[PDB]
């Protein structure tokens, strides 16, 4: 099988800049290479066929070149909607094979998160489990810290984080931090606090509630 | 570098 | 309008077999081959096989003995079947169609079918409100907890509300069950006028829940 090597693993640029993806084949494949774009939760989308040929409905800022073993996919002026992974495919030799992909990330100005805290619903408390959710919305860059405190006690190991991929329009991330307690433990305490640290904040922001009001 | 089934995106 | 629509995601027990149906429209199976491609954490994008216009099939080498592709031209359906699945067969499976009838330039894809190979059992989620509470922008959401396997679809107000929506990637709990939240930001002034419903659908368990989310 032909081995296709894509580089780099991750690309990070600013909007309006040009960007290139490399795809190298373990042996000559003429111009028999195709390129695909994969957005978050999407199926692959065909960008270029046979190294350089246009595809209907694909914006003109996408192009490709190369022959033999060294191939290049280019975006001459990147837009936020280009946030995706990019794969090459060879079909000079059976079976057709794909590269491992390059990730394209977009830079943008620092944006501080908007922080919200959600107490557990009474509905969930009926089940014997309490979930406390802290939301960090529309921020950049991705790095952030969530510190949980229950009655001034540092919580450790009983929370989980999930981060969205970059937004295709404003290039921000959003983060959810979920603190899970047994209903018994939740009823034995009062002050539930989420503390958020981020480059866009001059001070850590704390959202809290007292069980009840 | 690996495909993540939750997001259909490359992660590490 | 060329389209390919696959059957729903689901669970297959280890050593058991996988069946996916690909229904096409906008073209005829008698004029085009239909390819099958999967995408897994282990091996990334992986071409599995193809059934050509005239009924012939090609299978990628490591799948010759456990792969079977059939079709019904009249019904515009292609049937994919793979035997003896193991854990690393967990992947998203796509059917795809090339630009020309003989080629491999995949310009049209199905929406994909996430197949989870596990011995565990299907479990529907519980949906809990993330209620807004007291700069004119309120955040609210739904907690979609304790389901298996992936995935679950979440939308807001039956598709009418998409702006400001964030549906977070699911996370695996120590219980072996998944959980996720879906949030949305809206104007505070609309909380007394507009209804906010998250529409949750866990196809592997046929669990559909509409959860109204109100200020408490």
């Amino acid at each position: 099988d032909i081995l296709l090597t894509q580089s780099p693993v991750i690309l990070s640029v600013s909007p309006g800049e040009r960007v290139s993806f490399s795809c190298r084949a373990s042996q000559s494949i003429g111009t028999n290479i195709h390129w695909y774009q994969q957005r978050t939760n999407g199926s692959p989308r065909l960008l270029i066929k046979y190294a350089s040929e246009s595809i209907s409905g694909i914006p003109s800022r996408f192009s490709g070149s190369g022959s033999g073993t060294d191939f290049t996919l280019s975006i001459n002026s990147v837009e936020s909607e280009d946030i995706a992974d990019y794969y090459c495919q060879q079909n000079n030799n059976w079976p057709t094979t794909f590269g491992a992909g390059t990730k394209l990330e977009l830079k943008r100005t620092v944006a501080a998160p908007s922080v919200f805290i959600f107490p557990p619903s009474d509905e969930q408390l009926k089940s014997g489990t309490a979930s406390v959710v802290c939301l960090l919305n529309n921020f950049y860059p991705r790095e952030a810290k969530v510190q949980w405190k229950v009655d001034n006690a540092l919580q450790s190991g009983n929370s989980q984080e999930s981060v969205t991929e970059q937004d295709s329009k404003d290039s921000t991330y959003s983060l959810s931090s979920t603190l899970t307690l047994s209903k018994a433990d939740y009823e034995k305490h009062k002050v539930y606090a989420c503390e958020v640290t981020h480059q866009g904040l001059s001070s850590p922001v704390t959202k809290s509630f007292n069980r009840g009001a | 570098g690996q495909f993540d089934l939750s997001t259909r995106r490359l992660k590490g | 309008q060329v389209q390919l629509k696959q059957s729903g995601p689901g669970l297959v027990q280890p050593s058991q077999s996988l069946s996916i149906t690909c229904t096409v429209s906008g073209f005829s199976l008698t004029n085009y081959g239909v390819h099958w491609v999967r995408q897994s954490p282990g091996k990334g994008l992986e071409w599995l096989g193809v059934i050509w216009s005239g009924g012939n099939t090609d299978y990628n080498t490591p799948f010759t003995s456990r792969l079977s592709i059939n079709k019904d031209n009249s019904k515009s359906q292609v049937f994919f079947k793979m035997n003896s699945l193991q854990s690393n067969d967990t992947a998203i499976y796509y059917c795809a169609r090339a630009l020309t009838y003989y080629d491999y330039e995949f310009a049209y894809w199905g929406q994909g079918t996430l197949v989870t190979v596990s011995a565990a059992s299907t479990k529907g989620p519980s949906v809990f409100p993330l209620a807004p509470s007291s700069g004119g922008t309120a955040a609210l959401g739904c907690l979609v907890k304790d389901y298996f396997p992936e995935p679950v679809t979440v939308s807001w107000n039956s598709g009418a509300l998409t702006s400001g929506v964030h549906t977070f990637p699911a996370v695996l709990q120590s219980s072996g069950l998944y959980s996720l939240s879906s949030v949305v930001t809206v104007p505070s002034s609309s909380l007394g006028t507009q209804t906010y419903i998250c529409n949750v659908n866990h196809k592997p368990s046929n669990t559909k829940v509409d959860k109204r989310v109100e200020p408490k």
